[PDB]
């Protein structure tokens, strides 16, 4: 039985060099493989092609990279959906229908500030890379649509050194306020597009200065007969207001986009501003219930909208200050999984690490953890599993779990909850979930797993994964393959011998500069059967320490944090390697709190990782859903059944 | 908190058995993940042995994979690691090690223990 | 309060929920009827406002003020929607530049002065991808600083309060002091540092009183001295003269080879001192020689943005918006068909790229009043107007050429026009209530009139953007737009319309017999000055009606020239012409702009076009300005490398010469007089004004007008007018009042605007028949003594000529005005009265009788006789002549009784020459010696009294010193 594995992304990039991987098993000498990339209506047009050599001396394993070049493709405005992948050699020849897109680049919208008042100036440029990280000098279209969905400008500039700087949007002296969107696009070859947003608000002299201090940023059952408001009024500066008025509406939100809310007439009012302070105190229970739900159930992720306007007495003079809404929170914790893939493996005990974290989305520790669970075998003969309990570690949030199977599961229904000594049983946080076992023909699984879940794979290191397969037919595997995957590209791939009189071997791999943002795993190995070979997959995801390049450090000499206007100072730049550094000084007051709003220097680790096509922290249904999860397209003769019309990933 | 005591540590011939073991206080053990290692003079600690969970999980370091054979009495509430075919590579001070929670896997690395015994000298 | 909520929840489909809610608005003074009867938005609005309004009015009779506080903050929360605004103001970022880093690069800079928490981020790009670096925080703050309130302006004479605090940061408590820099001008009651003590983390109020008695920007600094360091804060107190500020213009082009006219050589500017001038001021005046006809907006604007021309004219109207695209347009329309980019010394397509992008960011500046169905309004939010759109056409239809415009957006606005608001005879109709202009005639045939006017402009407009969406719906509405035009004209009420007509109609077919008869009547309205003609203008009445001619120039003046210009170049009569254009020139400012909006656009678009019609003739001269009786000031030699030359101050109170030798060329020379005038009886009044401040239970200023409608003006009332209200010095207005007076649907005024200590309100007309009032609270900012009187002055928008402006009010006391020395006799002698009089520095000494008493803004006036004359200096005194003396009102020790005799003897004397006659004014000062003088009353000491004075009376005429 010889067996050969050809492995690509899930979707070809317009444009990108995609590296294919080819590793046959059962040949022996040396042969020669031609990857093709052809037209999916005829198969006589070559978009690309590499010539790969596979012998003893590269362990019958190979890379070409490919690349489907923009000016082959026709340019009618009706896109090409599919592409041919297709490998002939002396031994085989297979083919494979692959869907493109023509999204390939990233771009950045980076304005000065997210919100300006008339006649000032945008300072806009745009950040462009290609699908490889890189520089790129395409030509980038900018757009600038008002709140009322009219494009009012469109400038295009040329890319140099992939920082594109565009000129000054002038606001207009009397110009239409609300919120503008800024959309950015390739003049010629692609379809990637990026969006900002900017407000444009009118200013108002304000005669003074009104802040709300609620007790805390949410309501928990502590709190919910007694909440506590400190209203703080003043002039500009120091300088502070001596006696006013104070009237507070309150209202329920739904959500803190839509601008509806409703009101709770049961108000306070009439209270004193003393000396620039004053108090009050909001009884939830009362003035909810008569005017809206029973329970505090039904307002859970809700919200609390505070309207406050103080009237000065002396002068007469007004002014307004909201707090747009403060989240009702049923329990103080919140459950989520951590590095547990939500497959079973029968034989394998099966590993559940549940986290804790707050409203504040913080790791609480030493948070005890009740779990229960379900079993259904394949007769649907369910069993209930005996409780078991642990306590979050305060390292980490982590609270561990192993449970041990029969090996007949199939599908394992498993809850669970937080058990807090001060907690009442309505206020604890539970979480529901569901693994279903992979299916094989063989009875054959695999299970790959990362002891090193805490750690930040430093890059440098090395990461010691264990593999380990339980089936019949072990003792016939010849050895373990893997591929790594990092931003929807093959960054590795290679193979380590399968020891004969172990059960679970060590795989040592060195954490390299292309696995920085994210890593995936895929393991696997060839079962061999008379009729046909069989491939046993699992997979695994890898969180790697956010690590520049060219790390950028700035400096300001001097460096205490108190300086004095007109100060002369000094700026320090420091980069690993020559480097394009694209600077901006902006006060900090224009971002204070944000509202449905993401800073667009922190938006760049998120937008990144769209480009990885897998989901989910690993694992299957099968070997074709393992494949599928990990963002990958796979052709072999051991397996027949592929992944039909599976044309985008999750 | 959990206190950690190695006993078993002794001078043997190259070839010869020798028998560890850890005594933990303040734990009954229970699923937890429990470690061996070892620390030449000079030398950073490396990974020996370990079992992670209770019984169903068990790895070797590949230097002593084969020679060593590590078991639990759950009873008892102690660890044994039976040596046996001992070079002079293996001549360390022993240290057994422990870490919170219920992990299937047994971690190689130092920095993922917390507790930690004063040690057994093993000369070989 | 829910009384009223239950009304609003009442009616449905929203639109009419804030026609109940400024209904429910307080307003003392009008009724519910009285406020419904401005609404323009239909019967259903009308039936919500006067139900919450009479609601309102029943529940505030029992309640208290408390009551009423709590309904009006429920209503103005819930009922309206959310609003865009921010209460915070956010500097411009800085540090937004891209640099090459070879591994480590240093740039050093200056922190910007403000109170900041600045945030410096770095984004690197390389082959290796993007580094987010680490955000470092730099806090720009200051623990101790003074701050200084100095007002935008000061009256001379004024004490004022200068009122300022000081902040104080640190935890612990803190003494300090401040003390002011004594200038030599600035008269502050003491001519010199008392402590005082600001509590840990609050501040301390700071006060000074000054008197400033020189007119200009002093620099004055204060000195905060504190333990942790002393600071300087440098400031500068803008001192403006009393009365109000007058501007007036001479103008005069300078062909040197006669090619388009008479030989222009030379030209005097006489210096004229105004009649009612306020005393101790300077007469300025700057002048202004530019390159070509074109050269003043050239010029003006590239040097120093110049973005809006009429800033005498306020903001707030969509026209000021348009308008302040206008003179970038017209540079660009002359540089770019001329090609004269070559004007640069530096790269022309660096400027061509500038001028380019300011063109593109002034036509931003209207869409904001675009409505959703691509209609304009002229106001934000307000209704759509028929003449707006035609006139952003026009506009947008011009800088479609060089910066093109959104196709879509055009088709849209043409369509809105010519499918709604156009009447089956093929004229045009407006949607909104606002009047542009005022027009003569009676009642139906200002109608007859004010319909040809708009079918005439919405076919200019039409016209300027046919070309970008040539559909056949609005050729066909063209056409039917064209014949209302050709067949009304010719029965012509005025040369305005008949003007507006000729130029609409010259856009289309010119072959037309009815059209060329038009222009024929057009040109038979024609006023020349001289024969052969040197200028050619016209007067917007039409000859027949009203045969006298106006002496001075008028928007609607130079606006009907313009038309007739523009339509005489569309035919190219050249010959026809060269008047024309030498008469527009000389009537242009310094400034670029003209009178007011409508004359100005026409009047740039026809210079300018005539500039691209005729061959510009490089320019070579030597032009010299001087003195006639005093020295040179400078000569410049124009050419084309250089002809946008700096301005220049005439600072010298001399006639003014301007002469050039033999040239090449046509340069412009305009001069703008600024002086400061205490009347304005002379001034021609077009409205009744009245003004008052009253106490209501806080103060509040009532001013209202009234248009005054000339002869042949119906009594329709007035076009779109602005009323400007000064403040007085530290007077503050109630920004509240205002916005509630243009933010409602019972709206009394259509824009609002505080600017420079001004509160500027627009209007869509004034009525005829009765006054209409503004009504607003006023504070006191700080407490002013002796304060100077402010003005109140309205004006129509296009035509502001007719203007009305008038008065109003809400040591070192007596300010070098004089002491009246003390009656009957003392023991000042006959030879000290004759050392006194004797002194170089007394020009004059004579006795006089005072004949009539007058006060005009803060300045008596007294009327004289001249009885025996004792010396004459330099100025004559004639014998029983009329003489005028001026001291100012707040003096005490100065007081003169009305029907005495005093002998009084001064320093100054000032000569006017109004170029026909010689007056002679005399000032008053406190080198000037008055003093009682009894007819024959034999008193006890009065015997003794006239005994002295007829000793020194005797010895001062036998020339003895
Ligand atoms: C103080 O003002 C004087 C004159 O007004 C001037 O010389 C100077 O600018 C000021 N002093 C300082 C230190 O700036």
């Amino acid at each position: 039985e010889q067996t050969y594995v050809i492995s690509a992304p899930k979707i070809f990039r317009v444009g990108a060099s995609e590296n294919i991987v080819i590793q046959v098993y059962g040949y022996t000498e040396a042969f020669d493989a031609t990857i093709s990339i052809k037209s999916y209506p005829d198969k006589k047009f070559s978009y690309s092609s590499g010539h790969v050599h596979l012998s003893s001396e590269n362990k019958f394993q190979n890379s070409a990279i490919l690349t489907i070049q923009p000016k082959q493709l026709p340019g009618g405005q009706n896109p090409v959906s599919y592409v041919y992948l297709e490998v002939v050699s002396k031994h085989f020849s297979k083919s494979k229908r692959m869907p493109i897109t023509y999204d390939n680049g990233f771009l950045f919208i980076h304005t000065d500030k997210p919100v300006y008042t008339p006649d000032q100036s945008v300072k806009v440029r745009v950040y462009s890379l290609n699908d490889d990280l890189k520089p790129a000098k395409r030509e980038t279209v900018l757009t600038f649509i008002d709140p009322e969905g009219s494009e009012v400008d469109m400038v295009e500039e040329i890319d140099h050194i992939g920082i594109i700087s565009f000129p000054d949007f002038k606001i207009p002296s009397n110009p239409r306020y609300g919120m503008w969107t800024i959309k950015a696009k390739y003049k010629e070859d692609f379809s990637t597009t990026g969006t900002a947003y900017f407000e444009v608000k009118e200013y108002v002299l304000p005669h003074f200065s009104v802040s709300i201090e609620p007790e805390y940023n949410f309501i928990g059952y502590k709190n919910f007969k007694n909440f506590e408001i400190t209203i703080k009024a003043r002039y500009f500066y120091n300088k502070v207001v001596t006696e006013a008025d104070v009237y507070i509406t309150f209202g329920i939100r739904e959500d803190l986009k839509d601008d509806q809310k409703e009101m709770m007439q049961t108000a306070m009012q009439n209270t004193m501003l003393i000396n620039g302070i004053a108090q009050v105190t909001f009884d939830s229970e009362t003035a909810v219930k008569e005017l809206s739900y029973y329970s505090l159930e039904d307002l859970n992720n809700k919200y609390l909208y505070i309207a406050v306007t103080v009237i000065e007495s002396t002068g007469g003079f007004s002014e307004e200050a909201e707090i747009p809404g403060i989240k009702y929170v049923l329990s103080p914790y919140k459950l989520n999984l951590v590095a547990t893939p939500l497959f079973l493996k029968p034989g394998i005990p099966y590993p559940i690490k549940v986290q804790v974290k707050d409203s504040l989305d913080q790791l609480v520790g030493g948070v005890p953890v009740t779990l229960n669970a379900q079993t259904i075998d394949v007769n649907q003969e369910t069993s209930d599993l005996d409780p078991s309990k642990s306590v979050t570690r305060v390292d980490d949030g982590v609270a561990s779990f192993v449970l041990n199977l029969p090996s007949g599961v199939t599908v394992l229904e498993f809850n669970v909850k937080t058990d807090a000594p001060d907690l009442p049983e309505e206020n604890q946080a539970r979480e529901g979930y569901r693994a279903i076992a992979y299916s094989s023909l063989s009875q054959s699984y695999l299970y790959i797993d990362w002891t090193d879940n805490h750690k930040a794979l430093l890059v440098g290191e090395h990461l010691n994964i264990i593999v380990t397969p339980k089936s019949p037919y072990i003792d016939k595997i010849t050895h373990y393959n893997y591929l790594i995957l990092s931003k929807g590209k093959i960054i590795h791939f290679g193979t380590r011998e399968k020891f004969s009189d172990a059960s679970y071997q060590s795989i040592n791999i060195p954490v390299t500069q292309n696995m920085v943002p994210s890593s995936r795993l895929l393991v696997y190995y060839i079962v061999t059967g008379e009729q046909t070979a069989e491939l046993v997959s699992d997979s695994v995801w890898l969180n790697i320490e956010e690590k520049c390049g060219n790390q950028l450090q700035v400096h300001l000499s001097p460096d205490a944090d108190a300086y004095s206007p007109g100060q002369t100072v000094s700026l320090n730049m420091a980069t690993g390697m020559d480097s394009w550094v694209a600077l901006a000084a902006v006060d900090s007051a224009v971002y204070g709190v944000q509202r449905g709003a993401k800073k667009p220097l922190e938006r760049v680790f998120q937008f990144l990782e769209k480009s990885d096509l897998g989901c989910g922290a690993g694992g299957g249904l099968n070997n074709a859903n393992v494949f599928h999860l990990a963002g990958l397209t796979f052709l072999t003769n051991a397996n027949a059944d592929d992944s039909q019309e599976n044309d985008e990933p999750c | 908190e959990v206190q950690l005591v190695e006993s078993g540590g002794g001078l043997v011939q190259p070839g010869g058995s020798l028998r560890l073991s850890c005594a933990a206080s303040g734990r009954a053990f229970s699923d937890y993940a429990m470690a061996w290692f070892r620390q030449a003079p000079g030398q950073e600690r490396e990974f020996v042995a370990g079992i992670g969970w209770s019984g169903g999980d068990t790895l070797y370091a590949d230097s002593v994979r084969g020679r060593f054979t590590n078991s639990r009495d759950n009873s008892k509430n102690t660890l044994y690691l039976q040596m046996n075919s001992l070079r002079a590579e293996d001549t360390a001070v022993y240290y057994c090690a422990a870490r919170q929670g219920q992990y299937i896997y047994s971690s190689m690395r130092s920095d993922s223990y917390d507790y930690w015994g004063q040690g057994t000298l093993v000369t070989v | 309060q829910k009384k009223i909520e239950e009304i609003a929840a009442k009616y449905k489909h929203s639109v009419v929920k804030k026609c109940c809610y400024d209904g429910a608005c307080v307003n003392n003074d009008e009724t519910c009827e009285q406020r419904a009867a401005r609404i323009s938005l239909g019967p259903r609005c009308i039936k919500a406002f006067t139900e919450c309004c009479v609601v309102a009015s029943q529940l505030r009779a029992n309640i208290s003020h408390k009551d009423m506080q709590l309904g009006r903050l429920h209503m103005k929360t819930l009922l309206p929607v959310s609003k865009p605004e921010i209460r915070s103001y956010f500097p411009e970022s800085w540090l937004w530049e891209v640099h090459l880093v070879p591994r480590r690069k240093q740039l050093q800079f200056a922190l910007p002065d403000s109170l900041t928490t600045w945030e410096i981020q770095g984004v690197g790009i390389s082959n290796t991808g993007i580094c987010v670096a680490d955000t470092v925080k730099a806090k720009v703050f200051k623990d101790v600083f003074l701050e200084m309130n100095i007002p935008y302006s000061v009256v001379r004479g004024e004490q004022i309060q200068l009122k300022g605090t000081v902040y104080n940061y640190r935890t612990s408590g803190m003494q300090f002091c401040v003390k002011m820099s004594a200038v030599e001008g600035i008269c502050t009651s003491e001519s010199p540092c008392v402590r005082q003590k600001v509590e840990g983390s609050s501040s301390h109020l700071v006060t000074f009183t000054v008197l400033p008695l020189e007119i200009g920007l002093h620099n004055i600094n204060f000195s905060l001295e504190t333990w942790f360091g002393k600071e300087i804060l440098v400031k500068t107190l803008r001192v403006v003269p009393e009365g109000v500020k007058r501007e007036s213009y001479s103008g005069v082009t300078l062909d040197p080879r006669g090619i388009y006219g008479t030989i222009s050589r030379r030209k005097e500017f006489p210096y004229r001192i105004p009649l009612d001038l306020v005393p101790k001021t300077e007469i300025k005046r700057i002048l202004s020689v530019k390159g070509l006809l074109v050269g003043e907006i050239l010029s003006a604007v590239l040097s120093q943005e110049g973005i809006n021309i009429l800033t005498h004219l306020p903001k707030g109207s969509a026209e000021a918006e348009l308008m302040s695209v206008v003179p970038v347009f017209y540079v660009f329309h002359y540089l770019e068909t001329g090609n004269h980019w070559n004007i640069f010394h530096s790269d022309p397509l660096i400027e061509k790229q500038k001028l380019k992008k300011k063109l593109k960011e002034g036509m931003l500046s209207i869409m904001s009043y675009r409505n959703a169905d691509y209609s304009y309004s002229v106001w934000k939010g307000g209704s759509a107007s028929t003449w707006l759109t035609a006139f952003a056409l026009r506009v947008l239809g011009q800088v479609n050429k060089y910066v093109e415009q959104n196709q879509n957006s055009i088709c849209n606005s043409l369509l809105w026009l010519v499918e709604n608001y156009q009447l089956d005879n093929g004229s045009f109709k407006e949607n909104s209530q606002y009047q542009p202009i005022k027009l003569q005639g009676t009642l139906p045939v200002e109608a007859r009139e004010n319909s040809l006017y708009l079918t005439a402009f919405t076919v200019i407009g039409i016209r300027k953007a046919f070309d970008i969406c040539p559909l056949v719906k609005i050729d066909t509405a063209l056409i039917k737009a064209d014949n209302f035009l050709l067949e009304n004209t010719l029965p012509a009420q005025s040369t305005f319309t008949l003007a507006i007509s000729a130029y609409a109609l010259s856009l289309g077919d010119k072959t037309h017999p009815q059209f060329r008869s038009i222009v024929s009547a057009l040109k038979r309205e024609a006023l020349v000055k001289g024969n052969p003609p040197i200028y050619r203008f016209w007067k917007d009445n039409l000859q027949h009606k009203d045969s006298s001619v106006p002496n001075t120039g008028t928007a609607r003046m130079v606006e009907t020239t313009a038309y007739a210009l523009l339509t005489s170049l569309n035919l190219k009569d050249i010959n026809y012409v060269n008047p024309v254009i030498k008469w527009l020139s000389e009537e242009q400012r310094y400034g670029g702009g003209f009178y007011s909006t409508q004359d100005t656009i026409n009047a740039i678009e026809g210079l300018t076009e005539y500039s691209l019609l005729v061959k510009q003739l490089r320019l070579s001269m030597d032009i010299d300005v001087s003195y006639k009786h005093k020295g040179a000031l400078h000569n410049y030699k124009m050419t084309d490398k250089n002809f946008l030359g700096r301005p220049v101050e005439v600072l010298l109170n001399d006639d003014l010469i301007v002469s050039t030798g033999f040239g090449s060329g046509l340069a412009t020379v305009h001069v703008t007089t600024v002086v400061h005038k205490t009347s304005t009886s002379e001034e021609v009044c077009s409205f009744y004004l009245k003004i008052d401040t009253q106490d209501i239970e806080y103060k509040r200023i009532v001013a209202c007008a009234s248009y005054k409608p000339s002869r042949e003006e119906s009594s329709s009332g007035s076009s779109h007018a602005v009323m400007d209200i000064s403040l007085p010095t530290g007077i503050s207005a109630n920004e509240e009042d205002l916005k509630a007076l243009v933010e409602g649907v019972d709206q009394l005024f259509t824009d609002y605007q505080i600017k420079d200590g001004h509160v500027i309100l627009q209007l869509n007309s004034i009525p005829s028949s009765d006054f209409l009032c503004v009504r607003f609270r006023i504070f006191e900012l700080f407490e002013v003594g002796f304060l100077s009187p402010a003005t109140f002055t309205v004006y129509e928008y296009h035509r502001p000529d007719k203007q009305c402006t008038m008065f109003y009010s809400t040591k070192c006391v007596e300010a070098d005005c004089g002491q009246m020395q003390e009656e009957l006799d003392l023991t000042i002698s006959a030879e000290t009265r004759k050392q006194t009089a004797c002194k170089p520095e007394i020009a004059y000494a004579y006795k006089v009788s005072i004949t009539s008493i007058t006060v005009e803004n803060v300045f008596v006036k007294y009327k004289a006789t001249l009885l025996d004359i004792y010396k004459t200096g330099e100025a004559v005194a004639e014998k029983d002549s009329e003489i005028t003396f001026i001291k100012k009102v707040t003096c005490t020790n100065a007081e003169l009784v009305k029907g005495r005799q005093y002998l009084i003897m001064g320093k100054e004397a000032l000569q006017i020459k109004y170029n026909f006659s010689f007056r002679y004014i005399y000032p008053l000062d406190s080198l000037t010696w008055i003093e009682y003088w009894p007819r024959d009353t034999t008193c006890s000491s009065c015997q003794a009294f006239l005994a002295n004075l007829d000793e020194f009376a005797e010895d001062i005429f036998l020339n003895g010193c």
